[PDB]
C-alpha cells in the first residue's frame, strides 16, 4: 500500500479490530487478521500486529499472557508514524486489557502492564506535546484524558492487586512500589502549564489517584513508599502559596495530606508530620474557618503524641512561630482551633492551653472594637487555666483579675444581630467563672487562716460578710443567659456547643452545691435540650438521670417517671457494651428501685436493687462508679428502714447480706467513699480526667446530703454524740466553702441535737446564728422572697419553727410551744403546695398527683408527735382527741415511711386509753413495736417494751421478759453495731468467725416470719439457752407511763440457765419513800457534796461530811428495805440443794388452792432459797401478795414451809449481774446489806453477757478466762501533778511492786496509754477522773482491751444522763471494747479517803495470792475508808468477775 | 481535828472530743483546685482512613 494508502489500511485495520470489538466476535477479528495477514509486508503493520495481540489476549482473558503483554510493550517501544498507529494500536492492546480483569494479576503482570502502560504515556505524552495536539484544545484535552484514562485505569490494577495482595502477597505491593511512585511523577508533570478549570479538575483526580494509591500501602502498613507516593503532590501543592487551586475539593486534598501525616506520625517523624500539617494549612491558606480544624486536629494529636515520646522540642514549635507570616484574624482563629483541639485530649495539658491563651492575648488587638471581643475570650479562657493551677512565674495577673477584666471588656461590647448568641454565652460563662474564681480565693483565704498558726458565733456572722448577694447573682444571671440563649428553638450558633453543655453541667453541680435545687433543675432542663440539639445520647440520658435523681430528692415522684422514661428512651440509642451504656443502665435500675420504693412496690424494688449490687460493673475503679456505689448505698439505707411486714423474709436476709445491717452503717459507708473520691480529685494517668470538674462540685453537694442523712438518722436514734460529731464536721466544710444555706441547715440541725440533750444556751445561740444566716439570704402567704421560692429555706425555717418550740417547752411556756407547733402544722401544707406549683412550672407539665412528701412529712410527723405528747399533761378533753386522730390519720395515710412517728403517736394513743381495754392496748402497742423493731429510737423503744410487758405480763412470761430486755442500753447496742461493722471493714483491708457472731445477736433483725409475739420470744428463748452456768441476771428497768418523767414501777426480771424467766413488778408509787424520792435524795446527797466542799473551816466540812454519809446510808438501807421489799431474793443465789424445789411445788397447788393466779415454781423455789434470811414481814408481804383472797392460811403455810427450810447453803461459785436501766444505774446497789457478801457487777445489757461468752468461745479475752497477772501493770499515778498526798504514798508502794511499768507525775502519751490498755492485764490509774484526756472513749473503742481498768477517779464509772437520753460514759466504750473489768467510782469522792481504799484494795486482792476473787476484796476494802457510805459505796464494778492468775 | 481533804468533781460526760475518724474528715483537706474541661472529640477521625476502590 502507498504511504497515503498504508495509512488508510492502518484506519482500516483498526476500524476491523474495532468492528470485531464493536460485536466483541473473534472469528470476525480472526478474519481482519487474515486481512491484515494480506496486507503483511510497515509501520501500521506492528500496530495492526498489537491489535491481533490485543485480540488473542482478550481471547486468553497466564505466564503467556504476562510474555504477551511484555512482548507488546516491547514491540510498541521500538515503535515508539509508527508511533501515531502504535497509539490507536496500544488503545487497541488496552481495550484486550480492560476485558482481562481477572484480579487474579501478580506484580509480574503489573509489571508488565505498567511496562505497556508507561510505553504508551511516553508516546501518548510526546503526541500531546506535539504542538498540534496541543494546537487543537479538543485534541490536547483528548491525549490529556487519555493519559488519565490510563492511570485511573492503572490504580484500579494497583488496588485490585492489593486487595489480592495479602500478609505473604505483602512482597508483592513492595513490588508495585517502583511503579507507583513513578506514576506520582507522571500525574503531576501532566498538570504543568494547564488552563485553570482543567489543572483544577485534573487536580481532582490527581490526588484522588494518588490518595488511592497511597491508601493500599497505608492499609498494609507501609508507610514509607505510601509517603514516598504522596510526597511528591504534597510539597507541590504546600509550596504554590497562591491559592490557585480554590475550586479543587478541599475534601480530596485533605485526603493525601491526611495520609502523610498518619504515615510519618505512625512511624514517629512527628517534626515531619507538623511541617505536613504547616503545608496542609498552607494548601487551604483562604479556606472557610471549617476546613482548617481537621488539619488542627492532626497538629494536635502530633504534639501530644510527641510528648509521649519525649519530643517536648515539638511543644517548643509553635503555630504562631511556624506559620510566621499570616493574616492576624487568620492565626487568631488557628489558634483557636489549636486551644480547642487541646480541650479535647486527656493529658494534663494546663501550660499548653496557657501558652495558646498568653499568644492569644498578645496577638488580639485591645484596640479594635472587635479585639475588645476576643480579649474578654481570651481573658476567660485564661481565668479557667488559672484558677486550675495558678501561674506565678508568668503574666502577673490574678485569675480574679483577669475574668473582671474580661467581664468589663463584655459590658463595652456591643453586637449586631448575628453575634448576639455568642454574646449571650461568653457573657454568661464569665459569669460562672466569676464565681467560680471567687470561690477559690474563699478556699485559698481560708487555707491562709488556718495555716496562721505561728509558735463560733463569731465566726458564722464573719464569714457570712454580706457576700451572698454578690455571688449568686452572678449565677442567676448565667442562667438567664443561657436560658435566653438556648429556649428560641431556633439553631443557637455559638462558638462550641460543646463548651456550652459542660457550662451547664458545672452551673447545675454549682447550684446543687449552693443548695438551690430548682436552679438546677432547671439548669439540667437547659441541658437536656442542647444534649439534643448536638446528638449526643449519653448526655441527654444523664440529664434525665439527674432530673429524676434531683426531683425524688424533693417530693414530687409522678414528674421522676416521665424522666427515667425519657433516660431509657435516650439509652436505646448508644452502642451498649461500653461504660457509658452499663453506668447509665445501672442508674436507671437504681432509679426504678427508688422509685418502687417510694410507690410503695417495694419487693419489685427489693430485687431490681439486689441485681444492681450483684453486678461486676459496680465495682470497677473510677469516680462516677463510686459515685454510683453512694447512691447504691444511700437506696440500701432507705430501704433496711423498712418495717419487716413490707418485705419477705428471704429478701432481708439477702439484702443484709451484701454487707450494711443497718442504715446508719449504709450511711457511713456511704461518707467514707465520698470521702475516698475527693483523696482522688483534690490530688493518675488521666483516664477518668473527663468529669473531673463537674464531679468536685457533685462530691461537695453530695458529702452534705450525705451529712444531712446521717445527722437527721443518728439523732433521731438518740445517738447525739456522732451525730453532732457529723454536724460539726459539715459545719466546717460550709464555713470552708462559704456557704449560708447549708450552714443554715446544718446549724438547725445542731440545735436540736443540742436541745436532745439538754443545753438550752448552745441551742440559743445556734438558733441566733440561723435568724442572722436567714435574714442574711432573703433578699430584704404566697410569697416570702427568696425563702418561699426555695424550699431548702422553707425547710431550715420550719425546723427553726420546731426547735424554738422545743426549747420554748424545755425552759417551761407551754403556751408559745404550742403556738409555734400550731404554726408549724399550717406551715408544712402549704410549703408542699407552693414547691408543687413551682415544679409543675419549671418542667412545664399538668396537674401533678399529689403533693409533694419530702422531709416536709417528716417535720409536720414530728410536729404531729410534740403536739401529742403536750396533751396528756393538760387532759382537758378537748384537742386531745382530735390533734391524735388527726396525726394518726396522717401518718397512716404514708405507711411504709413515717414509722418511727407512728409508733410514737401508737404510744401516746394507749396512754391516754390507759387512764376489754387491756387488748386494745396491746395490739396497737404490738403494730408500733413492730413499726420499730427493725431499727429503735432508742427513747420511743424503751416506752414501748416496757408498757408492754406491764400489760402483758405472767399472761405471756417469756414475751414480757423479752421485752424488759431490749428496754435496755439500746444507743449501746447501735453503737456496738456500728464497731463491729467498722472491725470487720478494718480486719479485712489489714489482711472474722466471732464477729459475725456478735453482729448476729445485737441485730434488730435477724427475726424468722410470725405474727406478733412469736417469732421474737423464739429468739430470746434461743438467747436465754445461750446463758453461762452460775450467773444470775437481774433487769431492773423503771416503767415510765409518760415520755420524760422518771416512773415509779420497778420491772424485775430475773434470768438463769435452765428456768423459765421469772419476773415480778413492784408499784413504788404508794410506799410513802417511793422510788423517784430515792433518786431526788441522790441527786440532793451529790448537789450538797460539791457546794460543801467549797468551805474552810475543818470542823463544818468534817460535820457537812458525817452527814451527807448518814444520809447516803439511810438511802442504801432504804433501796433494799422499801424500794424492793420482799421482792429481793429474786437477786440472790439459787439453792442447788434440794427442798427449796419441794416446798414450791407443795405450795404451788395450795396457794393456788387460796387464790393465787399465775400460779409458778421457779419463783418460789428462788424465794425460798434465801427462807434463812427471811424475815416475818417479807413472809407476810409476800404472803398477802400472792394469794389476796385467802391470805391469812397462805402466810401460815409460807411460815411452815419456811420453818421447815430452815437450814441451808447459797451456792459457793456463783455470781450476779445486776443489768439496771439509764435512771436506776446511779444508785449504789451493790452496798445494799444483801449484796455486800455476793459478788456482783453490771452490764449494759442481757446481750454483753453472752457476748463475753462468744468472746471467751475464741479468745482475745485472756484475763476472762485465765487470770490476771500481778506482775503485768501500767499505772498513772498524778499525771496532773495536783494530789501529792496521793502522790507520794502511792509512789513508794507502787515502786515497791515488781513488773509494774507507769508514769508518775507527768501526762502519758496516747501510745504508751494505748499499750497500757493493750498489752498489759492491770491499768491502775491514780489520778483525777478516767484518764479521759490522754485516753478518751474513741481511743479505747479505736482499741482491742486486755487489761483490767481499776480507774480510781471521781465519778469514774458513772453515766450521764441528760434529757430523754439514755447514759453516756467512757465505761460503756470501755466495755464494748471488751474490758473484763471496770473498776470506778459512781459519784464525786474525797482524796485521802478514796487513797485509804485504794491501799485496802490493793493489798487485800495483790498479795492474797492465786485465784483471789477480786469483787470480794471490793467490798473487804469498802471498810477500810472512813466514811463507809458517802466514798465506799462509790466504787462500782463492770464486767464479768476476774481472779487472779 | 482532820484537816480538809481535796476534792476534783468530774463530769463524765467532758470525755466525748467531736472527732471523726479521719475517714470521716472533709472540712480540713485542701479543696483547691479546678481541674480543667476535656471536651471529648465530637468528630471521631479514627473512622475517616479508608477509600477502597478508585470509584470513577
Amino acid at each position: 500500500l502507498s504511504p497515503q494508502r498504508a495509512l488508510c489500511l492502518l484506519e482500516l485495520t483498526l476500524e476491523h479490530c474495532r468492528r470485531f470489538c464493536w460485536s466483541r466476535h473473534h472469528d470476525k477479528a480472526i478474519s481482519a487478521v487474515e486481512k491484515a495477514h494480506s496486507y503483511l509486508r510497515t509501520n501500521l503493520a506492528p500496530s495492526l500486529q498489537l491489535c491481533q495481540l490485543g485480540v488473542k489476549l482478550l481471547q486468553v482473558g497466564p505466564q503467556a499472557v504476562a510474555k504477551l503483554l511484555i512482548k507488546a510493550s516491547a514491540v510498541l517501544s521500538k515503535s515508539m508514524p509508527p508511533l501515531r498507529a502504535l497509539y490507536e494500536s496500544c488503545q487497541f492492546f488496552l481495550s484486550g486489557l480492560e476485558r482481562g480483569t481477572k484480579r487474579r494479576y501478580r506484580l509480574d503482570a503489573i509489571l508488565s502492564l505498567f511496562a505497556f502502560l508507561g510505553g504508551y504515556c511516553s508516546l501518548l505524552q510526546q503526541l500531546r506535546d506535539d504542538g498540534v495536539y496541543g494546537g487543537s484544545s479538543k485534541q490536547q484535552q483528548s491525549f490529556l484524558q487519555m493519559y488519565f484514562q490510563g492511570l485511573h485505569l492503572y490504580t484500579v490494577v494497583v488496588y485490585d492487586f492489593a486487595q489480592g495482595c495479602q500478609i505473604v502477597d505483602l512482597a508483592d505491593l513492595t513490588q508495585l512500589v517502583d511503579s507507583c511512585k513513578s506514576t506520582v511523577v507522571w500525574m503531576l508533570e501532566a498538570l504543568e502549564g494547564l488552563s485553570g478549570q482543567e489543572l483544577t479538575d485534573h487536580m481532582g483526580m490527581t490526588a484522588s489517584y494518588t490518595s488511592n494509591l497511597a491508601y493500599s500501602f497505608y492499609s498494609h502498613k507501609l508507610y514509607a513508599e505510601a509517603c514516598a507516593i504522596s510526597e511528591p503532590l504534597c510539597q507541590h501543592l504546600g509550596l504554590v502559596k497562591p491559592g490557585t487551586y480554590p475550586e479543587v475539593p478541599p475534601e480530596k486534598l485533605h485526603r493525601c495530606f491526611r495520609l502523610q501525616v498518619e504515615s510519618l506520625k505512625k512511624l514517629g517523624k512527628q517534626a515531619q508530620g507538623c511541617k505536613m500539617v504547616i503545608l496542609w494549612l498552607a494548601a487551604l491558606q483562604p479556606c472557610s474557618p471549617e476546613h482548617m480544624a481537621e488539619p488542627v486536629t492532626f497538629w494536635v494529636r502530633v504534639k501530644m503524641d510527641a510528648a509521649r515520646a519525649g519530643d517536648k522540642e515539638l511543644q517548643l514549635k509553635t503555630l504562631r512561630d511556624s506559620l510566621s507570616g499570616w493574616d492576624p484574624e487568620t492565626l487568631a482563629l488557628l489558634l483557636r482551633e489549636e486551644l480547642q483541639a487541646y480541650k479535647a485530649v486527656r493529658a494534663d495539658t494546663g501550660q499548653e492551653r496557657f501558652n495558646i491563651i498568653c499568644d492569644l492575648l498578645e496577638l488580639s488587638p485591645e484596640e479594635t472594637p472587635a479585639g475588645a471581643w476576643a480579649r474578654a475570650t481570651h481573658l476567660v479562657e485564661l481565668a479557667q487555666v488559672l484558677c486550675y493551677h495558678d501561674f506565678t512565674q508568668q503574666t502577673n495577673c490574678s485569675a480574679l483579675d483577669a475574668i473582671r477584666e474580661a467581664l468589663q471588656l463584655l459590658d463595652s461590647v456591643r453586637p449586631e444581630a448575628q453575634a448576639r448568641d455568642q454574646l449571650l454565652d461568653d457573657k454568661a460563662q464569665a459569669l460562672l467563672w466569676l464565681y467560680i474564681c471567687t470561690l477559690e480565693a474563699k478556699i485559698q483565704e481560708g487555707i491562709e487562716r488556718d495555716r496562721r498558726a505561728q509558735a463560733f458565733l463569731y465566726s458564722n456572722i464573719a464569714f457570712n460578710l454580706a457576700a451572698d448577694a454578690a455571688q449568686s447573682k452572678c449565677l442567676d444571671q448565667a442562667l438567664a443567659l443561657w436560658k435566653e440563649l438556648l429556649t428560641k428553638g431556633q439553631a443557637p450558633a455559638v462558638r462550641c456547643l460543646q463548651q456550652t453543655a459542660a457550662s451547664l453541667q458545672i452551673l447545675a453541680a454549682l447550684y446543687q452545691l449552693v443548695a438551690k435545687p430548682m436552679q438546677a433543675l432547671e439548669v439540667l432542663l437547659l441541658l437536656r435540650i442542647v444534649s439534643e440539639r448536638l446528638k449526643d445520647h449519653s448526655k441527654a440520658a444523664g440529664s434525665s438521670c439527674h432530673i429524676t435523681q434531683l426531683l425524688l430528692t424533693l417530693g414530687c415522684p409522678s414528674y421522676a417517671q416521665l424522666h427515667l422514661e425519657e433516660a431509657a428512651s435516650s439509652l436505646k440509642h448508644l452502642d451498649q457494651t461500653t461504660d457509658t451504656y452499663l453506668l447509665l443502665s445501672l442508674t436507671c435500675d437504681l432509679l426504678r428501685s427508688q422509685l418502687y420504693w417510694t410507690h410503695q412496690k417495694v419487693t419489685k424494688g427489693v430485687s431490681l436493687l439486689l441485681s444492681v449490687l450483684r453486678d461486676p460493673a459496680l465495682q470497677k475503679s473510677s469516680k462516677a462508679w463510686y459515685l454510683l456505689r453512694v447512691q447504691v448505698l444511700q437506696l440500701v439505707a432507705a430501704y433496711l428502714s423498712l418495717p419487716s411486714n413490707n418485705l419477705s423474709h428471704s429478701l432481708w436476709e439477702q439484702l443484709c447480706a451484701q454487707g450494711w445491717q443497718t442504715p446508719e452503717i449504709a450511711l457511713i459507708d456511704s461518707h467514707k467513699l465520698l470521702r475516698s473520691i475527693i483523696l482522688l480529685l483534690m490530688g493518675t494517668s488521666f483516664l477518668d480526667y473527663g468529669e473531673n470538674l463537674v464531679q468536685k462540685w457533685q462530691v461537695l453537694s453530695e458529702v452534705l446530703s450525705c451529712s444531712e442523712k446521717l445527722v437527721c438518722h443518728l439523732g433521731r436514734l438518740g445517738s447525739v454524740s456522732e451525730a453532732k460529731a457529723f454536724c460539726l464536721e459539715a459545719l466546717k466544710l460550709t464555713t470552708k466553702l462559704q456557704i449560708p444555706r447549708q450552714c443554715a441547715l446544718f446549724l438547725v440541725l445542731k440545735g436540736e441535737l443540742e436541745l436532745a440533750r439538754n443545753d438550752i444556751d448552745l441551742c440559743q445561740s445556734d438558733l441566733q446564728q440561723v435568724l442572722f444566716l436567714l435574714e442574711s439570704c432573703t433578699e430584704f402567704p404566697t410569697c416570702d422572697c427568696s425563702l418561699c421560692a426555695s424550699p431548702v429555706l422553707t425547710a431550715v425555717c420550719l425546723r427553726w419553727v420546731l426547735v424554738t418550740a422545743g426549747v420554748r417547752l424545755a425552759m417551761g411556756h407551754q403556751a408559745q410551744g404550742l403556738d409555734l407547733l400550731q404554726v408549724v402544722l399550717k406551715g408544712c401544707p402549704e410549703a408542699a403546695e407552693r414547691l408543687t406549683q413551682a415544679l409543675q412550672a419549671s418542667l412545664n407539665h399538668k396537674t401533678p398527683p399529689s403533693l409533694v412528701p419530702s422531709l416536709l412529712d417528716e417535720i409536720l410527723a414530728q410536729a404531729y408527735t410534740l403536739l401529742a405528747l403536750e396533751g396528756l399533761n393538760q387532759p382537758s378533753n378537748e384537742s386531745l382527741q382530735k390533734v391524735l386522730q388527726s396525726g394518726l390519720k396522717f401518718v397512716a395515710a404514708r405507711i411504709p415511711h413515717l414509722e418511727p412517728w407512728r409508733a410514737s403517736l401508737l404510744l401516746i394513743w394507749a396512754l391516754t386509753k390507759l387512764g376489754s381495754t387491756l387488748d386494745s392496748i396491746c395490739d396497737s402497742l404490738s403494730v408500733a413495736f413492730r413499726g420499730i423493731s427493725h431499727c429503735p429510737p432508742s427513747g420511743l423503744y424503751a416506752h414501748l417494751c416496757r408498757f408492754l410487758a406491764l400489760c402483758l405480763g405472767h399472761r405471756d412470761p417469756y414475751a414480757t421478759a423479752f421485752l424488759v430486755t431490749e428496754s435496755v442500753s439500746i444507743t449501746c447496742r447501735h453503737q456496738l453495731l456500728t464497731h463491729l461493722h467498722r472491725q470487720l471493714s478494718k480486719a479485712q483491708k489489714h489482711r472474722d468467725v466471732p464477729l459475725a457472731r456478735i453482729q448476729r445477736l445485737f441485730s434488730f433483725r435477724a427475726l424468722e416470719s410470725g405474727h406478733f409475739p412469736q417469732p421474737e420470744k423464739e429468739s430470746f428463748q434461743e438467747r436465754l439457752a445461750l446463758i453461762p452456768s452460775g450467773v444470775t441476771v437481774c433487769v431492773l428497768a423503771l416503767a415510765t407511763l409518760q415520755p420524760g418523767t422518771v416512773g415509779n414501777t420497778l420491772l424485775l426480771t430475773r434470768l438463769e440457765k435452765d428456768s423459765p424467766p421469772v419476773s415480778v413488778q413492784i408499784p413504788t408509787g404508794q410506799n410513802k419513800l417511793h422510788l423517784r424520792s430515792v433518786l431526788n435524795e441522790f441527786d440532793a446527797i451529790q448537789k450538797a457534796q460539791k457546794e460543801n466542799s467549797s468551805c474552810t473551816d475543818k470542823r463544818e466540812w468534817w460535820t457537812g461530811r458525817l452527814a451527807l454519809d448518814h444520809r447516803m446510808e439511810v438511802l442504801i438501807a432504804s433501796l433494799e428495805k422499801s424500794v424492793l421489799g420482799c421482792w429481793k431474793g429474786l437477786l440472790l443465789p439459787s439453792s442447788e440443794e434440794p427442798g427449796p424445789a419441794q416446798e414450791a411445788s407443795r405450795l404451788q397447788e395450795l396457794l393456788q388452792d387460796c387464790g393465787w393466779k399465775y400460779p409458778d415454781r421457779t419463783l418460789l423455789k428462788i424465794m425460798l432459797s434465801g427462807a434463812g434470811a427471811l424475815t416475818p414481814q417479807d413472809i407476810q408481804a409476800l404472803a398477802y401478795g400472792l394469794c389476796p383472797t385467802q391470805p391469812e392460811r397462805a402466810q401460815e403455810l409460807l411460815n411452815e414451809a419456811v420453818g421447815r427450810l430452815q437450814g441451808l447453803t447459797v451456792p459457793s461459785n456463783s455470781h450476779l449481774v445486776l443489768v439496771l436501766d439509764k435512771d436506776l444505774q446511779k444508785l449504789p446497789w451493790e452496798s445494799m446489806p444483801s449484796l455486800q457478801a455476793l459478788p456482783v457487777t453490771r452490764l449494759p445489757s442481757f446481750r454483753f453477757l453472752l457476748s463475753y461468752s462468744i468472746i471467751k468461745e475464741y479468745g482475745a479475752s485472756p484475763v476472762l478466762s485465765q487470770g490476771v497477772d500481778p506482775r503485768s501493770t501500767f499505772y498513772v499515778l498524778n499525771p496532773h501533778n495536783n494530789l501529792s498526798s496521793t502522790e507520794e504514798q502511792f509512789r513508794a508502794n507502787f515502786s515497791s511492786e515488781a513488773g509494774w511499768r507507769g508514769v508518775v507525775g507527768e501526762v502519758p502519751r496516747p501510745e504508751q496509754v494505748q499499750e497500757a490498755l493493750t498489752k498489759h492485764d492491770l491499768y491502775i490509774y491514780a489520778g483525777h477522773g478516767a484518764g479521759a484526756r490522754f485516753l478518751d472513749g474513741q481511743a479505747v473503742l479505736r482499741l482491742s482491751c486486755r487489761a483490767v481498768a481499776l480507774l480510781f477517779g471521781c465519778s469514774s464509772a458513772a453515766l450521764a444522763v441528760h434529757g430523754n437520753l439514755e447514759g453516756a460514759g467512757i465505761v460503756l466504750k470501755y466495755i464494748m471494747a471488751g474490758c473484763p473489768l471496770f473498776l470506778g467510782n459512781l459519784w464525786d469522792v474525797t482524796d485521802r479517803d478514796i487513797d485509804r481504799y485504794t491501799e485496802a484494795l490493793l493489798q487485800g486482792w495483790l498479795g492474797a495470792g492465786p485465784g483471789a476473787p477480786l469483787l470480794y476484796y471490793v467490798n473487804q476494802a469498802r471498810q477500810a475508808p472512813r466514811l463507809k457510805y458517802l466514798i465506799g459505796a462509790a466504787p462500782i464494778a463492770y464486767g464479768l468477775p476476774v481472779s487472779l492468775r | 481535828y482532820p484537816e480538809i481533804e481535796k476534792f476534783f468533781p468530774f463530769n463524765p460526760l467532758d470525755f466525748e472530743s467531736f472527732d471523726l475518724p479521719e475517714e470521716h474528715q472533709i472540712a480540713h483537706l485542701p479543696l483547691s483546685g479546678v481541674p480543667l474541661m476535656i471536651l471529648d472529640e465530637e468528630r471521631e477521625l479514627e473512622k475517616l482512613f479508608q477509600l477502597g476502590p478508585p470509584s470513577p
